[PDB]
RNA sequence: CUUUAAUGUUUGAUGUUCUAACGUUGACCCGUAAUCCGGGUUGCGGACAGUGUCUGGUGGGUAGUUUGACUGGGGCGGUCUCCUCCUAAAGAGUAACGGAGGAGCACGAAGGUUGGCUAAUCCUGGUCGGACAUCAGGAGGUUAGUGCAAUGGCAUAAGCCAGCUUGACUGCGAGCGUGACGGCGCGAGCAGGUGCGAAAGCAGGUCAUAGUGAUCCGGUGGUUCUGAAUGGAAGGGCCAUC
RNA sequence: GAACUCGCUGUGAAGAUGCAGUGUACCCGCGGCAAGACGGAAAGACCCCGUGAACCUUUACUAUAGCUUGACACUGAACAU
RNA sequence: GUUUAUUAAAAACACAGCACUGUGCAAACACGAAAGUGGACGUAUACGGUGUGACGCCUGCCCGGUGCCGGAAGGUUAAUU
RNA sequence: AGGACCGAACCGACUAAUGUUGAAAAAUUAGCGGAUGACUUGUGGCUGGGGGUGAAAGGCCAAUCAAACCGGGAGAUAGCU
RNA sequence: UUUUGUAUAAUGGGUCAGCGACUUAUAUUCUGUAGCAAGGUUAACCGAAUAGGGGAGCCGAAGGGAAACCGAGUCUUAACU
């Protein structure tokens, strides 16, 4: 039948314009007051997935 | 440790505010500092708060 | 998504954003499709006779996107600044 | 036993060498102390990295009273 | 407002009595040719006992499961994350239940800047005062000092004193180092607003290297976002934090 | 598995009828004995392993029959405290 | 006297006797969603459970721990309102 | 009189030898225990599997028992050969 | 066959003949090939039609942002060299 989409995965990639994803960083939820703000500052905004990381995240999306 | 997590909450009424540690027993005064506030773009008075 | 009992890095990553109801009654319109329509008034109603955009559309745009040569009326929709320069330069005019 | 510990290697040491072409912000030595120290065109971190504040080719010398090691940068 | 006796009000409870629900594995009559069952007369109890829904306690009687890895075989013992030195073969990296030690913090000053300063140890003289206290002179040259292990540094001091202070600042960031990845680190320069100094300048914590915990879930404050007929609201998103 | 199926010393997946060197030996039955063919008869029961079973125990975890407490319903009438 | 039919007949089980404990009869206890039935057409000189094991001489100290029995002045505490 | 004594039929099973591709999937030969009793035997009946029955060995329930046999979920699952 | 390594005295086979193990369906991505091309293609269904009709739909031609929204740009920020 048709493939399942691995639902937890749509919630946190997305597609770009050439066909990458991008994701949200980690450490930006909890324990603040111990790091830096540069540290802090540079986790804002998104980032892209890298190389060997592609092929597990295209496998978790086939409708993306 | 037993340094406790305060924060500093600015005057100017804006609601913004830093977080810092301070131990209780041996400083009891309370912490006045001038910072920068970025919603008014200024430097105020801040004041010790609870977390 | 296995990788032999490390956390996978769809699980490590946080979640972010929500869903728009209303990105799913709105379109998009280009300048090569704006001929296609029959008697020259670009309508809502219009569009959908010619097979541009959806039934459920509701809200429509028209963008900077090919070209248009006929003079054509522009009725109840939204248009760019860089469209609206290039459908009266056509001898087309928008009425909102 | 009651032995058994160590920690993580660091990777200190040289990158770049003498005569080599660098763009300016790059990294020349990675230590703990100036056991180089900073010449011309070159800035020390907070953790006593020498980087490069402009480009050029790398220099080592010898100067001063006590015959210490520096690092400059010849702009081209 | 203090405590008071009382009309009458809503009751709540604790005993006594009653019979009419309900119980009878007491006696008698009938269906009947019957130690089941049903109907009738009478005695004995009686709103109790007993049963349905909900609820606190007990419950190996019964049921489903869990009870780590490394390891000169397994068990017992020891270890499991982070920092420093050797092994490690003069770039980086490099194993063993190999050889030696530390961490799970501290500090609104022990942070910033401006001005100034230089150690241990020994000898001689000197009231209490002595091997060792404070004072004076001489030799010596860092053999001292770093908030806490070890290593690399430190006199232009990074070590020791004062005055003024909050840069332990908000938005970014050319270019590099190190990781399979998640991630971690260094950084001139630009915009706004500050401190010290006459200025040139310096300051985005502390001589450097340990002092730490992903995601999910929930809490607190703020918001030019969203809001299932419409106007609100509930809930969600974004920013700060637990 | 197929055989034209000797001893010794060495070697070798480390205890050889079959490899190397060497010694002995005409072809084939019958009655006997058990030193070897790591002889035959059961995918070792000892030991360890698998995020395999089963039964038993308890102050291991989570539940539950049974037992027990109270409120409401079947359930009414007076009187005095 | 009994026991592992098919590797164990014994010092193991049972026994007459002794003690503790529960039960007033629609008895305690047991089989059953229930109706019913055994106990028993019996009635504390009776019935059920547990331990010891003819007979003779005997059976000493501990209630702090675990279990069980009795009490309710006070503290905490469910559904309900 | 007697859960008395010796000993056949009858009911058992303590020792040795044989057999162990047996005459026999538990026997034969020579000895051995009880033999009026808690004895032994014929015909019919009742108790059903997480259940029964057990003078108690985890014993027995059709040569099968720390959970009988037949059919189904079912091509259960097998990081192992 | 399994192994660092087997003439191994490590596993398997007495021999012959017959049979005996990478499949089918539906989704998705890549390569070769064919048609048509800013376009490509129909499903159920109708039709006696392997013809013809049916364009409901799907993919592509525009992206950025959590979203409102803007659009060859957009987001970030009071604003960007
Ligand atoms: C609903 C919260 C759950 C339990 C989450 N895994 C925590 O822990
Ligand atoms: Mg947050
Ligand atoms: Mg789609
Ligand atoms: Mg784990
Ligand atoms: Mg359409
Ligand atoms: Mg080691
Ligand atoms: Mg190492
Ligand atoms: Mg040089
Ligand atoms: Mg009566
Ligand atoms: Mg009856
Ligand atoms: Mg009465
Ligand atoms: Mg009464
Ligand atoms: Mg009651
Ligand atoms: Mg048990
Ligand atoms: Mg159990
Ligand atoms: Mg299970
Ligand atoms: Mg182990
Ligand atoms: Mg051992
Ligand atoms: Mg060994
Ligand atoms: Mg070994
Ligand atoms: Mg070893
Ligand atoms: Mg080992
Ligand atoms: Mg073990
Ligand atoms: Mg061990
Ligand atoms: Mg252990
Ligand atoms: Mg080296
Ligand atoms: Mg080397
Ligand atoms: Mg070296
Ligand atoms: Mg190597
Ligand atoms: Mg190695
Ligand atoms: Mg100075
Ligand atoms: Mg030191
Ligand atoms: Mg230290
Ligand atoms: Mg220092
Ligand atoms: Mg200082
Ligand atoms: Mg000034
Ligand atoms: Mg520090
Ligand atoms: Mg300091
Ligand atoms: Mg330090
Ligand atoms: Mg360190
Ligand atoms: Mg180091
Ligand atoms: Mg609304
Ligand atoms: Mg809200
Ligand atoms: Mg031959
Ligand atoms: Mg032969
Ligand atoms: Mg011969
Ligand atoms: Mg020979
Ligand atoms: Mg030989
Ligand atoms: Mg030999
Ligand atoms: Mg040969
Ligand atoms: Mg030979
Ligand atoms: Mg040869
Ligand atoms: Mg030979
Ligand atoms: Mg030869
Ligand atoms: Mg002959
Ligand atoms: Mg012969
Ligand atoms: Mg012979
Ligand atoms: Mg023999
Ligand atoms: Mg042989
Ligand atoms: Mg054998
Ligand atoms: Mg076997
Ligand atoms: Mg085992
Ligand atoms: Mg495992
Ligand atoms: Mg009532
Ligand atoms: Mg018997
Ligand atoms: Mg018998
Ligand atoms: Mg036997
Ligand atoms: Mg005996
Ligand atoms: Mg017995
Ligand atoms: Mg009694
Ligand atoms: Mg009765
Ligand atoms: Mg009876
Ligand atoms: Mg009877
Ligand atoms: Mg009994
Ligand atoms: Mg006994
Ligand atoms: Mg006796
Ligand atoms: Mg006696
Ligand atoms: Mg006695
Ligand atoms: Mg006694
Ligand atoms: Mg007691
Ligand atoms: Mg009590
Ligand atoms: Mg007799
Ligand atoms: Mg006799
Ligand atoms: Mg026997
Ligand atoms: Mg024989
Ligand atoms: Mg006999
Ligand atoms: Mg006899
Ligand atoms: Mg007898
Ligand atoms: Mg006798
Ligand atoms: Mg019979
Ligand atoms: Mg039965
Ligand atoms: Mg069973
Ligand atoms: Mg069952
Ligand atoms: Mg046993
Ligand atoms: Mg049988
Ligand atoms: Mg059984
Ligand atoms: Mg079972
Ligand atoms: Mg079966
Ligand atoms: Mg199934
Ligand atoms: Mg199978
Ligand atoms: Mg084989
Ligand atoms: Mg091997
Ligand atoms: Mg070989
Ligand atoms: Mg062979
Ligand atoms: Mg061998
Ligand atoms: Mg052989
Ligand atoms: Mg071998
Ligand atoms: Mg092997
Ligand atoms: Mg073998
Ligand atoms: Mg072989
Ligand atoms: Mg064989
Ligand atoms: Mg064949
Ligand atoms: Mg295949
Ligand atoms: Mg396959
Ligand atoms: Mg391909
Ligand atoms: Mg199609
Ligand atoms: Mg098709
Ligand atoms: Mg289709
Ligand atoms: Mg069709
Ligand atoms: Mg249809
Ligand atoms: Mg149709
Ligand atoms: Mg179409
Ligand atoms: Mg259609
Ligand atoms: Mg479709
Ligand atoms: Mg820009």
């Amino acid at each position: 039948p048709k493939i399942k989409t691995v639902r937890g995965a749509a919630k946190r990639f997305k597609k770009t314009g050439k066909g990458g994803f991008k994701h949200k960083h980690a450490n930006l939820r909890h324990i603040l007051t111990k790091k830096a703000t540069k540290r802090k500052r540079h986790l804002r905004p998104k980032a892209m997935v890298s190389k060997g990381d592609l092929g597990l995240v295209i496998a978790c999306l086939p409708y993306a | 440790g037993i340094r406790e997590k305060i924060k500093l909450v600015s005057s100017a009424g804006t609601g913004h505010f830093y977080t810092t540690t301070k131990n209780k027993r041996t400083k009891p005064e309370k912490l006045e500092l001038k910072k920068f506030d970025p919603v008014v773009r200024q430097h105020v008075i801040y004041k010790e708060a609870k977390i | 998504g296995f990788e032999g009992g490390q956390m996978p890095l769809y699980r490590r990553l946080p979640k972010f954003g929500f869903t728009s109801r209303k990105a799913a009654i709105t379109a998009e319109v280009r300048l090569s499709d704006l001929a296609k329509v029959e008697g020259g008034v670009v309508d809502l109603n219009t569009l959908k006779a010619a097979n541009i955009i959806g039934i459920q559309i509701e809200f429509a745009k028209v963008i900077l996107a090919g070209e248009v040569t006929t003079p054509v009326t522009v009725r109840g929709l939204r248009v760019t600044k860089g469209a609206r320069a290039a459908i009266e330069a056509a001898g087309g005019k928008i009425e909102e | 036993t009651r032995n058994g510990r160590d920690s993580e290697a660091k990777r200190l040491g040289v990158k770049r060498f003498g005569g080599e072409s660098v763009l300016a912000g790059s990294i020349i030595v990675r230590q703990r102390g100036t056991k180089f120290h900073a010449g011309a065109n070159v800035g020390c971190g907070r953790d006593h990295t020498l980087f490069a504040k402009a480009d050029g080719k790398v220099k080592f010398e010898v100067k001063g009273p006590k015959n210490r090691k520096f690092i400059s940068i010849e702009a081209e």
